[PDB]
RNA sequence: AAAGACCAGGC
């Protein structure tokens, strides 16, 4: 249930998920939406 | 940048303007008699 | 003078000192219909 | 930018992961203009009710 | 208001009287050209076509100037305007104008700038007078200014997006004055520090170092090829140092032909140990270091920045003082050309293999770093249990920081010495450092062994957070890793904390460079 | 109607919100364009985040030559509802005799 | 004071590659023959491009540049064709140029690949190396491309489009016996393809009396001129340049004396 | 300087104003030359 | 805008002579050959072919500036042997060498194809 | 903490801080706080388990995304003054497992250390092998790198649109460049780079480009410039109109050519236009007519790409014209690597002149080795080696800053597996004489980017041009044909020369000369 | 934008090898094997196909100025 | 278009 020696794949998978969800200008978009 | 003295551009500015209050005004002192060599009298 | 539209791309005839209005499209942006006179390009 | 105070311009330990350390303009605006890190997110605001 | 108009920079007095925008001035990017002379500047054809120099027609030059007028402004070697005696100005750009092409003595014809013209060349963070020197025009294709690389040092220029101004004197009086006062050869030696300012620099210097050794031997054809790039060569091929079994010349033998007249100078190579002058082989130099130039011939030694560079008593300084500016200009140019064309044979480079040491050296460096970490940990523990006595004049924190800094600096110096001791003679970093072209011993130390301690405001990396440098470290951790000592080298790659600390360290240099310049310029203006 | 507010591109209220790549291409808009900028008089304008001291918290600073030895200040704003900021200083009068 | 006798053997000869060894010759002549492979070999490539309609997403001179780099079969008629500068006629004539016509319009929805196949020449000898297909531009539905192009005769000095050859592999002294290059660590350097020494040893012993010979060549044609015609025309062109220099020198000597 | 056992000939200060008020103007000339030379040649540079 | 036309490394426009001979006054029986619009391809070729001649004492080529297209060849021979004759003999030597090489290459290609 | 992790009452944006020594607890819901996500550590094990990664691998068609990962209590948004009270682990596989005891109270672990870099600094391959000032230079320079800035550039008509012909995704790439969308819109192109001193034309920071490669389209780009124009009615009878002026109908007129204009005073696209050519025919009715037409900037020599007419806000006829000029890299253009190794093009040698390898490889760009030793770009050499090994292997090299699994030795062994020298050095033959170069040159494909700064847009020459209205001195700027400024430092430097009349010419004769008549009794002008 | 013919370093034709490379990548082969099957032995050629990005497909998504 | 401001950028 742990991720030993497979960390390089998992960290970049979660980073890819973050950037697909949010993007790069998410701060600007959220500020204007608020 | 344990005596610290301003060097470089600020020291050159201080010398050029002859600042009335230099940042690190220091005064070196020399000893005449036995105090020059012996540490206790120094 | 023939202008081609930016939305429907149907050429329309419009002279000067007339308002820009694309027929059958309702668009306000026109284009210049690249000229007929021919220029020579070197292959360098 | 005309200010000669070199302290605000310095890269702080407080900027780790928060602002890119390497990227900054050159000239009178070095350190005073900072671009966001990749993962940095700005709080948008919320009512504390 | 009127007072605002009459104010400092951009005001009337400073912005339109002490300094003002001028006609007959051109600016573009600069580009290296080793094939040009020291006093020569490459000028694009468009600039020379736009730029005009007024010339007065005499019976001596009436034919040539009439031909230039007939060419008009279309062909480059032509004239743009004709100025008559009454001052009316005639333009050759518009229509052929056949009635007005007549020329008689006393007229002024504004020909385009040609080869051999005299121009003032400027790059303007002008600190000293050598930042603006008179040059000789040579027209080249393409669109950039070109100038010799020894001239790089006086202008402080580097060929990356740099731009330089080109001022063309418009009168015979000022042209002669620039020729006899401000020419590049006439300003080789500075009055600031009584040293040469131009010097054999960078590529030509490294190739001189590699070419001056005993090891080099040149065959017949290579000798001929090198000899023709010597402008002051008398045409007599010197007898090779080795005659049998096959005729082989030596780098020193050919270089001695470059040295002008009969120059006498004694220098020392950067490698020169201090043991040689005391014991035997004082005049034999087993490493072939030191420099002896006798009767204008390089008898022995290795040339580097200590001999051909910009330093007091350098070989070029002796050449300027003993011979003169004109011959020293040719000395510079001949060195540049012949040495670059010999490097065309030998070649120079830098690579990954030049930035790595032997595995034994890596093990020794790691052992030294481990010993340093153990010693600093022991010092921290000793200070923790209060056995550290305060040095007089310093608080316990000051003495602890001094001890840690001494330990880390000693470790870095030892690792650097070990790394430099491991470099082979073929190593390119060592080849560049000993020649003095670029780099230093600490540079090799940082590349190979250890980057070293990173300092912010002259102190170890501070506690930006609450009694900790980064959140990854425990509070009140004064160890080398936590406070910014970078154990890894550039070749090995920095750890993320070390990377951030190095970024902080470089930010100091960036800020200093950006912020000191304004105050230095203000100081220079006040002094002037 | 009291006025028009410029709309940041690709925000919730922009016409490009929720459009797929094909829909954006049909609109002659780059699918890779992140948006986040305003179009004012045809030009593209981007607002740059401006740094400032955190409001409603207490800070203590020490000036080298001021008549105050230790100075405490609180840049205070009320829920950002109104007024820019009203800031208050609480300081200690150095050592020189009054 | 006379010519050494060079010998040539051809190791590999294909439709795209020729591998030959030149022996008993000087280093400079080998190098000049190598340089003429790239520079001085005549070839036919498109130079004059005129575009009637260009609806592609690539602008005019972009597709013109791509057309110019398209290799053209000039195995035979490159010799009979004269340079446009030396031709009597103004502009272009069939004795100085070859006309190419391109006419593509994309009507179907799927993208149309405008390839070298779509280039149409007036003479059957110059085909753009299509006895896959070199891609000029891609067209979506509704886009159109029509142009007329002339192909001239030139060599690599003028433009790289007139380079008749791919990478020309030149090599002499594979096992370093002349010590022209000094390996700081000879053991870590891979042995060349033409190396004649055993695997255990690294370099051949130094030869003080040796001079560069046995210059190994590998001429890879780009498909325009078949690889042996490249070297043959290279030798012919170098000899022609030498002969013209000889003629001018003789005229100068008679004039000055 | 007035203090006992302190060498009156070699004792000097880096600031210039008090040297002007104590030792004179030529002593200021010499001391200012020394200070400028120190601040220039500290890095190893040389100026004539 | 200052880029020279592509045809300036081989084309001779009006006025320039293809070759020029100027005697060298510094040493006896040495001449200077100036070849216009030409580069290392033949500069090295006559440089190396001259060194084969035992009667040539000095031989070489150089390019005064790469941005310009010119070659300066300096030839010094033994007395009673003009450098112009040596240069001509070297050119004819190279012509014969190239002709022989072309013939041998044609023979080799005929052997390799269906042989 | 539990409530924020499960996101019931407290949103993940809100920051909660416990200052233990000062007994204060600060909870911030304010806007403007800067925060970054961090993994959550319980005991010595991450809360990110195998199942989370398994579900994120199938993120497509799963409706399981970053938000569901945050809502699962695995990742947490930690701002700065809460980062003060947190203790972070660099990597889990190293700092979480039991070793020589340093810390056991780890509460959070970083996602990946390379996330501390920004958008421009993330494209640097092996940025931890570089000197930090050079990383700063490369970051500030990558904004000037030339490439396809946007996919719809054909429809956007903006001023100064630089577009490269053949951008390439780098041979050596960082894992973040995928999320930067740099692969789809590269700015630059990989090039076989030899680090050698060949002819001295690459000295200082300059580079030597391959003329044949440049002729093949290497680093060749396009330059779009847009020209807007506004017809308007300002006076009562004064009005503006687009039309082609005749030779004599207007009072004002310049000697520029007008024959290219159409009936509406607009040149259709596809017409070649050089310097001083009239772009838009525009006149003013003077209360006969005044010509206000706009000319090209001097010596651009481009081709009109697109001409669009429309109505502005006021409804007046509005015109924008875009003209493109393809610019081949000359010996004045600026080129830089991905490590701050900037420089101009020294000289362009053809393929014959450039040194070649035993395989016929000729470097497209040769950079002087003297740049490397001083400014500490070792990541340049490592990137070159990795590109050389990746072009052979067939993979795209991985240059994530902190890998600890990609050593220089590993890349060296991988390259040596492909028949090349393990250190990347290659024996080179002189292009001119054909002789082997005694030193072995370091050759490999390195990513290079062409910069906006180009000599054709920077060269200026002035010879008695326009003068200022007030000071009657040469104008300001390149575009206005203005003269160069002879500043105060310039005259001080000339005074050091003792060049009195050269200074007089520079400040009186070359600039504004004038004569005044002044009385002799009074010193005032008459 | 589009695959550049005539690999810059040497000049070998690679404008016709893009579609075949894409097919080989899409069906079985890895990039190294696909490049080897296309006869690209010099890494200067392999970098052209391997590092190429094809914006010509993205540019074709937008409707043409004229239908 | 004129000078004014602002901004970004090169050395
Ligand atoms: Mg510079
Ligand atoms: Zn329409
Ligand atoms: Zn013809
Ligand atoms: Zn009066
Ligand atoms: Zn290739």
């Amino acid at each position: 249930e742990i991720t030993p020696d497979l960390w390089q794949e998992a960290c970049w998978i979660v980073i890819s998920s973050y950037f697909d969800e949010k993007g790069l200008v998410r701060q600007q978009l959220d500020s204007f939406d608020e | 940048f344990a005596k610290n003295v301003t060097l470089g551009v600020p020291r050159l500015k201080e010398l050029i303007n002859i600042s009335k209050k230099p940042k690190t005004p220091s005064l070196t002192v020399f000893l005449l008699g036995q105090s020059a060599r012996d540490a206790e009298r120094a | 003078m023939i202008y081609i539209c930016g939305e429907c791309h149907t050429e329309n005839e419009i002279k000067s000192r007339d308002p820009i209005r694309c027929r059958e499209c309702g668009y306000r942006i026109m284009y210049k219909k690249r000229t007929k006179r021919l220029v020579v390009f070197d292959a360098r | 930018r005309d200010g000669k105070l070199a302290k605000p311009r310095q890269l702080h330990n407080t900027l780790w992961g928060m602002v890119c350390p390497a990227e900054t303009p050159e000239g009178h605006a070095v350190g005073l203009v900072k671009n966001l890190a990749l993962m940095a997110y700005i709080s948008v605001g919320s009512q504390p009710s | 208001s009127l007072k605002q108009r009459l104010k400092g920079k951009e005001g009337r007095v400073r912005g339109n009287l002490m300094g003002k925008r001028v006609d007959f001035s051109a600016r573009t990017v600069i580009t290296p050209d080793p094939n040009l002379s020291i006093d020569q500047v490459g000028v694009p054809r468009s600039i020379a076509a736009n730029m005009t120099f007024a010339e007065i027609v005499t019976p001596f030059n009436i034919d040539r100037l009439q031909e230039l007028v007939r060419r008009g402004n279309s062909q480059y070697p032509g004239a743009k305007y004709i100025i008559r005696d009454n001052g009316d100005r005639i333009d050759l750009r518009f229509h052929p104008k056949p009635s007005d092409l007549h020329l008689q003595t006393g007229y002024k014809v504004e020909r385009h700038m040609c080869d051999g013209d005299i121009v003032i060349f400027n790059r303007q963070p002008t600190l000293h007078k050598m930042s603006m020197m008179g040059h000789r025009v040579r027209i080249l294709p393409w669109s950039t200014f070109r100038l010799n690389l020894s001239v790089t040092t006086p202008y402080n220029a580097d060929f990356d997006g740099d731009e330089m101004n080109l001022h063309l004197p418009q009168s015979l009086e000022t042209r002669a004055e620039i020729q006899e006062l401000a020419m590049v050869p006439r300003m080789i030696v500075t009055p600031q520090s009584n040293r040469p300012v131009m010097g054999i620099v960078q590529d030509t210097l490294t190739a001189v170092r590699k070419f001056t050794k005993r090891d080099v031997f040149l065959e017949r054809g290579e000798v001929m090829n090198l000899l023709m790039f010597l402008s002051t060569w008398d045409g007599k091929v010197p007898q090779p140092a080795i005659l049998k079994p096959r005729p082989l010349w030596t780098g020193k033998q050919i270089f001695s032909l470059i040295i002008p007249g009969h120059i006498n100078c004694i220098r020392t190579h950067s490698t020169h140990p201090d043991d040689e002058d005391s014991g035997p082989y004082k005049h034999i130099s087993p490493g072939d270091t030191k420099v002896v130039v006798e009767n204008g011939e390089l008898i022995m030694g290795i040339l580097c920045k200590k001999s051909l560079g910009t330093s007091a008593g350098s070989l070029v300084h002796i050449s300027y003082l003993e011979m003169g500016h004109d011959i020293t200009r040719l000395f510079y140019s001949n060195i540049q050309t012949v040495i670059n064309n010999w490097l065309l044979i030998e070649g120079h480079t830098i690579g990954i293999g030049d930035s790595i040491a032997d595995s034994k050296t890596y093990q020794d460096i790691q052992n030294t770093i481990k010993k340093a970490k153990q010693d600093v940990i022991e010092v921290i523990e000793k200070a923790h249990n209060n056995e550290l006595e305060p040095t007089p004049g310093n608080t316990l924190r000051q003495t602890f920081e001094n001890q840690v800094n001494r330990i880390l600096n000693d470790a870095r110096d030892k690792t650097g010495s070990s790394a430099q001791k491991s470099l082979s003679e073929y190593n390119n970093f060592k080849s560049m450092v000993v020649s003095g072209a670029k780099g230093s011993k600490i540079n090799i130390s940082q590349v190979i062994a250890v980057v070293g301690q990173q300092n912010v405001e002259g102190k170890r990396i501070p506690f930006g957070f609450k009694h900790r440098t980064l959140p990854h470290f425990i509070k009140d951790d004064y160890g080398p890793e936590s406070r910014g000592f970078v154990e890894n080298s550039y070749l090995a790659g920095l750890t993320p904390t070390e990377f951030f600390f190095h970024a902080m360290g470089g930010r100091e240099g960036l800020i200093d460079t950006a912020v000191k310049t304004a105050e230095t310029g203000y100081i220079q203006r006040r002094l002037i | 109607f009291i006025g028009k507010i410029p709309i940041m591109l690709r925000s919730t209220y922009c016409l490009l919100n929720g459009l797929t790549d094909r829909d954006l291409c049909e609109l002659n808009e780059c699918p890779l364009d992140p948006g986040g900028y305003f179009i004012i008089n045809g030009s593209e304008k981007v607002l740059i985040a401006q740094e400032k001291m955190a409001t409603n918290t207490v800070y203590v600073f020490a000036k080298k030559d001021s008549k105050y030895a230790y100075t405490g200040e609180c840049r205070s704003c009320l829920e950002n509802s109104s007024r820019p900021t009203s800031t208050i200083w609480v300081s200690m009068l150095a050592r020189g005799g009054q | 004071p006379y010519a050494n006798q060079p010998t040539v053997r051809i190791t590999e000869l294909t439709d795209e590659n020729v591998k030959f060894i030149i022996e008993n010759t000087d280093l400079a002549v080998a190098n000049s023959i190598r340089r003429v492979f790239i520079a001085e070999v005549p070839i036919i490539a498109i130079d004059w491009v005129q575009i009637d309609a260009n609806s592609s997403v690539l602008h005019d001179e972009f597709i013109a540049h791509r057309l110019g780099l398209i290799p053209l079969i000039s195995d035979d008629i490159v010799d009979k064709l004269q340079y446009s500068r030396d031709c009597t006629c103004e502009e272009f004539c069939p004795e100085c140029s070859v006309e190419f016509t391109l006419d593509v319009r994309c009507n179907e929805d799927q993208t149309r690949h405008v390839t070298s196949r779509d280039l149409i020449s007036n003479s059957p000898r110059v085909i753009p190396v299509t006895s896959d297909d070199i891609l000029i531009v891609k067209l979506r539905k509704g886009q159109e491309l029509r142009l007329r192009a002339y192909a001239k005769k030139g060599f690599g000095k003028e433009h790289a489009k007139w380079n008749p050859t791919a990478g020309v592999a030149f090599e002499y002294d594979p096992d370093n016996a002349l010590r022209h290059t000094v390996y700081p660590k000879p053991e870590e350097w891979p042995k060349s393809e033409y190396s004649e020494l055993d695997e255990d040893e690294s370099q051949a012993p130094y030869d003080p009396n040796g001079k560069p010979e046995r210059f190994y060549y590998n001429v890879e044609s780009c498909g325009s001129l078949r690889p042996e015609t490249i070297v043959l025309s290279a030798l012919s062109g170098l000899k022609k340049k030498l002969s013209d220099l000889q003629t001018q020198l003789s005229h100068e000597i008679q004039s000055d004396v | 300087l007035s203090e006992k056992d302190v060498d009156p000939v070699r004792t000097t200060s880096n600031d210039i104003v008090e040297i002007f008020t104590v030792l004179g103007i030529e002593a200021v000339r010499k001391a200012l030359e020394r200070e400028l030379y120190h601040v220039i040649s500290f890095d190893g540079s040389y100026v004539n | 805008m200052n880029a020279p036309p592509a045809f300036e490394s081989f084309l001779l426009f009006e006025g320039e002579k293809k070759i020029t001979i100027n005697k060298d006054t510094k040493v006896p029986n040495a001449c200077l050959f100036t070849i216009n619009k030409e580069d290392h391809t033949l500069g090295n070729i006559i440089k190396s072919q001259l060194l084969k001649d035992p009667q040539v004492l000095f031989a070489g080529y150089k390019v005064p500036h790469p941005l310009e297209h010119k070659i300066i060849i300096r030839v010094q021979t033994t007395p009673d042997y003009s450098p112009q004759e040596a240069f001509t003999n070297a050119i004819t030597d190279l012509i014969s060498e190239l002709s022989l090489l072309e013939e041998r290459f044609r023979v080799a290609i005929k052997d390799k194809q269906e042989g | 903490r539990k409530l924020r992790r499960q996101m019931d009452i407290i949103v993940s944006e809100v920051s909660m801080i416990r200052d233990i020594r000062e007994r204060e607890i600060r909870i911030y819901t304010d806007a403007g706080r800067i925060c970054r996500p961090l993994l959550i550590v319980e005991k010595q094990k991450l809360l990110l388990k195998k199942r989370h990664i398994d579900q994120l691998k199938e993120r497509e068609y799963n409706n399981y995304s970053w938000q569901d990962l945050v809502a699962s209590g695995v990742v947490e948004y930690i701002d700065t003054l809460e980062e003060e009270t947190v203790m972070l682990a660099m990597t889990p596989d190293d700092l979480q497992e039991k070793e020589v005891a340093y810390c056991s109270t780890y509460t959070h672990c970083e996602i990946h250390p390379s996330m501390i870099l920004g958008v421009c600094a993330s494209i640097i391959p092996f940025p931890d092998h570089n000197q930090s000032p050079r990383n700063t230079y490369q970051s500030a320079m990558g904004k000037q790198a030339m490439g396809v800035y946007i996919t719809n550039f054909h429809v956007r008509m903006d001023t100064l649109a630089h577009v490269l012909y053949y951008p390439q995704k780098p041979l050596v790439t960082t894992r973040s460049m995928e999320y930067l969308r740099f692969r789809e819109l590269p700015a630059g192109i990989n090039s076989i780079v030899a680090i050698a001193s060949y002819t001295g034309y690459n000295q200082e920071d300059s580079v030597i480009m391959n003329r044949s490669a440049v002729d093949r389209g290497f680093f060749r780009s396009v330059f779009y410039r847009s020209y807007k124009e506004q017809e308007s009615k300002k006076g009562f009878d004064q009005e503006e109109v687009f039309e082609k002026p005749t030779r004599e109908t207007c009072q004002g007129m310049r000697h520029a050519i007008y024959d290219k204009l159409d009936d509406d005073g607009l040149i259709a696209p596809g017409v070649r236009v050089s310097g001083d050519d009239v772009i838009i025919g525009k006149t003013v009715t003077l209360p006969t007519k005044r010509d206000c037409s706009t000319f090209l900037r001097t010596s651009e020599t481009g081709i009109v790409d697109q001409v669009m007419v429309t109505l502005n806000q006021e409804g007046y006829k509005f015109c924008k014209i875009r003209v493109r000029s393809v610019r081949i890299p000359q010996i004045g253009d600026k080129f830089a690597s991905r490590h701050g190794q900037k420089g101009t093009c020294g000289i362009q040698y053809r393929q014959e002149d450039m040194p070649f390898t035993c395989e016929g490889i000729t470097p497209d760009i040769i950079i002087n080795p003297h740049a490397i030793p001083s400014r500490m770009t070792i990541g340049h050499l490592i990137e070159c080696l990795q590109g050389k090994v990746s072009a052979n292997k067939g993979e795209i090299g991985d240059a994530t800053p902190f890998n600890d699994a990609v050593n220089v030795q590993k890349i060296s062994n991988l390259l040596s597996d492909y028949g090349y020298h393990l250190r990347g050095n290659e024996v080179l033959y002189n292009g001119f004489t054909g002789r082997k170069i005694t030193s072995q040159i370091f050759i490999g494909p390195t990513y290079y980017q062409r910069l906006k700064h180009m000599v054709d847009d920077k060269i200026h020459s002035r010879a008695r041009g326009p003068i200022q209205i007030l000071n009657r001195q040469p104008m300001e700027g390149r575009s206005r044909d203005g003269g160069l400024r002879f500043g105060e430092m310039e005259r001080d430097c000339q005074i050091a020369h003792g060049a009195a009349q050269f200074l007089r010419e520079r400040l009186f004769e070359a600039s504004d000369p004038y004569q005044v008549h002044v009385c002799n009794l009074c010193g005032i002008m008459a | 934008m589009i695959i550049p013919v005539r690999c810059f370093t040497c000049g070998k034709i690679v404008g016709n090898k893009w579609e075949a490379y894409l097919g080989l990548l899409q069906a079985e082969y890895t990039e190294g094997d696909a490049l080897d099957a296309l006869g690209l032995k010099r890494y200067c050629c392999r970098r052209m196909l391997l590092a190429h990005v094809d914006l010509i497909e993205k540019l074709l998504n937008y409707a043409p100025l004229e239908k």
